[PDB]
DNA sequence: CCGGGCCGAGCCGTGCTTT
DNA sequence: TGCACGGCTCGGCCCGG
């Protein structure tokens, strides 16, 4: 029995959008702290974890601990029921239901029943990234988006003071470049050159949902895994990993 | 009723030293020697139905144009006109044209051609009374051949000549060699069937060891170097419905396990070379690079086993010998009227006459959709061997052997079924220097 | 198995057919579209429609218990349409975790 | 507020152990 | 003779610029 209070439920419909599109059924882990969730797609080739302390919450209210499992299309549809300036209301009695009411000009309330999912939990130790480069949303996703026009790989490529994201066809070459004088890049920290490719159709569907003003850092290696990064209104984080290419 | 050969052992005889020759060979062509390169996409998301039909048309392409180059050698081909510009030609010019074979059919007044290139199709006609008619007439299609005639504005190119890629009438001999040595050709051995005579294996490999009768075969055996299988090594799991009642080894891994077993009591100073065929534990389709190692690794962990692709070409002291397992004689013998399993020598020697090893598509023969093609015959060996029929033959064709090695498998149902009447147990000898079989060794007796 | 087995032979052997026309041309034109037409090429057997009835016959496979024949019979069909596609398709993609619950792996390693 | 993109429907096709 | 895949076309929604 808890009551969680959430202002903006427009922004919680696309957190939760974004992070369903990879994965099918996800187990919400909720706590004194917050919600935190994890899971792998069936694929094997994307992990996303995600966590909400209570700070961002403006009500909240737990006692001990419990994991909620439910599919992920029903909660995205009347998440998208929601509208921009309402109140999103999660709250569950002691009958194994999940109780979802909006509360704007009208209380609107939904019942969503619970399924239990298998929970395997994996946890992948940081590894030696040579290379952290913070740069904003757009750009990110107009590059993905011509890169996708002549060739269904993107590479990377990191360099002293310089970064490149690049895309190669059969004819047909792209290319992007920016530096640190540039308004499109924050901070670049390489150690060394890198250079690592990644399928343009995960990162088509990680990136979709990331506002034209915004902070994206990505930490990766050379031939190995990609890490990217954005905070949920400044205490909440994301977290994807991609497997590499070649 | 699951014995594997294990305790076979046959230990060499001590009566015969092994004349000290310095062994000299190289495999000269391998199908996993070359990077083939998949066909980029035109497309940021092609989706796989097109690069498929992408590969087959590089594979076609990449034919044509190896054969092409084949053709433009002897000097009497010239003034080769492109099928797309042939319409800018007058009525009194003689030239020629080389592409694809679509198809053929036969009436009164002689053949119907329909060639296609790169750039545009044409038809074709050959008078009957053309000295090159009848070898033009056992000609199927998908083969790469060249036309001369004279191009006339009615819309049908007519022809007096017709060229096969074929092989040159003269070349040079090699040196001759310090001391004689001989190769021993083998295939088809199917172990793990009910109908593999085993007795007549043993006995083949005690005379390897020295149990022979005369001086001559005492001498033989004695500078004996290599020996040479050309496929169907085991009998395979699941090849034809009810095939579990026909084995009596109904295990992939036991299969192979029994066959090391058994070529373990080969002399150390003799090199085996080990392909595959279309009943092994290889690729579905043609070219098949090797076995599959993670099923046939007892072969693979032999100390004087080299295992070679299908096909391959491989140099014994400057001799050429290629070496396939033959899948391409079912379907000559299946569109030329007139041969039979029985003779499989004069459908090799048709084989080796186009240049390839199987043309025809979508017959009797699965062929995999690579961007290059590696079954055409490139350079001109001094030795073909070939399997498949279970039948034994030899012919010479402008002085390259064509040698079908025998069977180990006793005639099956289907055989009787088919009215097929395989050889089993015949092993040619082969002398290196000249590159000719010399003696035919029997061991039918107890098989 | 029949459908497996019946699918991966015809596919090397197929007739390719022109998706305006409803002409079937015996191997692919070497231009690459339909001539005397203005449509492209299509396969008459995908490569989906080999693969289609695999996941179930594995789970059967690694689930019950059937005679070695069969799973030996199953573990090689994977293979095989795995081989037949090394060089249109390479395996380019890497994956973050492995072991599957696979069985063909497990009975090669024992 | 006008326009692309995306997603069903609905027609035409194939293919279903084989020495 | 029911099932499973894969090329179109072809409107009804949507959403953002
Ligand atoms: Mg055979
Ligand atoms: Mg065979
Ligand atoms: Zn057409």
């Amino acid at each position: 029995p808890f009551e969680i209070v959430f202002e903006g439920a427009k922004e919680f419909a696309q957190l939760i959008e974004t992070a369903s599109r990879l994965i099918d059924e996800a187990a919400f882990k909720v706590t004194e702290e917050g919600i935190s969730m994890r899971a792998m797609d069936p694929s094997r080739v994307v992990l996303i974890d995600l966590n909400l302390p209570a700070s961002i919450f403006s009500k909240y209210e737990v006692d001990g601990e419990e994991t909620i499992g439910v599919n992920m299309d029903h909660l995205k549809k009347v998440l998208k029921r929601g509208k921009a300036k309402e109140t999103l209301i999660l709250r569950k009695g002691e009958e194994n239901f999940l109780e979802i009411s909006l509360q704007g000009t009208a209380t609107r309330t939904f019942k969503l029943p619970l399924i239990d999912v298998e929970e395997i939990e994996v946890d992948l130790p940081e590894l030696p990234f040579t290379a952290k480069v913070v740069i904003l949303g757009d750009v990110i996703k107009e590059a993905v988006k011509d890169a996708s026009l002549v060739s269904d790989s993107m590479k990377f490529i990191a360099k002293e003071n310089e970064f490149t994201m690049r895309a190669e066809g059969e004819t047909q070459e792209v290319e992007v470049k920016l530096t640190l004088e540039d308004e499109g890049l924050l901070d670049i920290e390489v150690q060394e050159e890198t250079k690592s490719a990644y399928g343009i159709s995960y990162l088509s569907d990680m990136v979709k949902g990331l506002g034209k003003a915004d902070e994206v850092t990505i930490k990766f290696g050379n031939e190995m895994p990609m890490q990217m990064e954005y905070y949920i209104r400044d205490e909440g984080r994301l977290i994807f990993l991609l497997a590499p290419r070649v | 009723e699951y014995s594997k050969y294990e305790d076979v052992v046959i230990e060499w005889n001590p009566s015969v030293t092994p004349v000290q020759i310095e062994k000299n060979y190289e495999v000269k062509f391998d199908v996993r020697q070359v990077k083939l390169r998949p066909p980029k996409v035109k497309n940021g998301s092609g989706k796989e139905g097109e690069i498929i039909v992408e590969a087959y048309a590089s594979l076609f392409k990449s034919r044509l144009s190896k054969l092409k180059r084949i053709l433009r050698e002897n000097p009497e081909i010239s003034n080769v006109v492109d099928i797309g510009k042939l319409n800018y030609v007058s009525g009194d010019e003689e030239v020629t044209i080389i592409g694809l074979v679509n198809s053929k059919r036969e009436t009164n007044r002689g053949l119907i051609f329909e060639v296609e290139d790169k750039t545009g199709i044409v038809k074709v006609f050959l008078p009957k009374d053309s000295e090159d008619y009848r070898e033009a007439f056992k000609v199927l299609p998908d083969a790469v051949v060249a036309f001369k005639g004279f191009y006339s504005k009615k819309g049908i190119f007519f022809a007096n000549k017709f060229y096969l890629p074929d092989v040159p009438l003269y070349r040079k001999q090699k040196p001759p060699l310090e001391e004689k040595v001989y190769a021993i050709l083998i295939s088809d051995i199917h172990v793990g069937s009910r109908e593999f005579c085993e007795k007549a294996f043993l006995k083949f490999l005690e005379w390897l060891n020295g149990h022979v009768e005369s001086k001559e075969e005492e001498e033989i055996v004695s500078r004996v170097k290599y020996l040479i299988i050309a496929g169907d090594v085991v009998d395979g799991i699941g090849i034809y419905p009810g095939q579990y009642s026909d084995l009596v080894i109904p295990d992939i891994f036991d299969q192979y396990e029994a066959l090391a077993n058994l070529l373990a009591n080969v002399p150390e100073h003799i090199t085996m070379f080990i392909g595959p065929g279309n009943a092994d534990a290889a690729r579905p389709a043609i070219p098949q690079p090797e076995f599959y190692k993670e099923y046939a690794k007892p072969i693979y962990k032999l100390k004087n086993a080299i295992i070679i692709s299908n096909p391959a070409v491989i140099r014994l002291h400057g001799r050429d010998f290629l070496i396939a397992h033959g899948r391409g004689i079912e379907d000559v013998v299946s569109f030329v009227p007139g041969l039979t399993h029985h003779k499989p020598g004069l459908p090799m020697v048709e084989l080796l006459k186009m240049r390839h090893l199987a043309p025809t598509f979508g017959g009797k023969v699965p062929i995999a959709p690579d961007p290059e093609d590696l079954l055409v015959i490139e350079e001109v060996p001094d030795l073909v061997q070939m399997g498949h029929v279970h039948v034994y033959d030899a012919v010479v064709y402008r002085g390259v052997q064509l040698v079908n090695s025998a069977t180990w498998q006793a005639q099956t149902e289907f055989q009787k079924m088919v009215n097929i009447v395989p050889t089993p147990a015949k092993v040619p000898v082969v002398d290196v220097e000249s590159a000719r079989v010399v003696k035919v060794l029997d061991f039918s007796g107890w098989c | 198995i029949p459908d497996l087995r019946g699918n991966l032979r015809s596919f090397t052997r197929q007739e390719f057919r022109c998706v305006k026309c409803n002409t079937k041309f015996r191997r692919p034109p070497l231009n690459g579209k339909c001539p005397v037409c203005g449509g492209k090429i299509v396969l008459t057997v995908s490569k989906g429609a080999i693969e289609k009835y695999l996941g179930t016959a594995k789970m059967l496979v690694t689930e019950y218990n059937v005679k070695n024949y069969t799973r030996q019979r199953i573990c090689l069909t994977e293979r095989d349409i795995d081989s037949l596609f090394e060089n249109v398709f390479p395996e380019t993609q890497l994956t973050l975790i492995v072991n599957p619950n696979d069985i063909c792996q497990r009975l090669v390693m024992a």
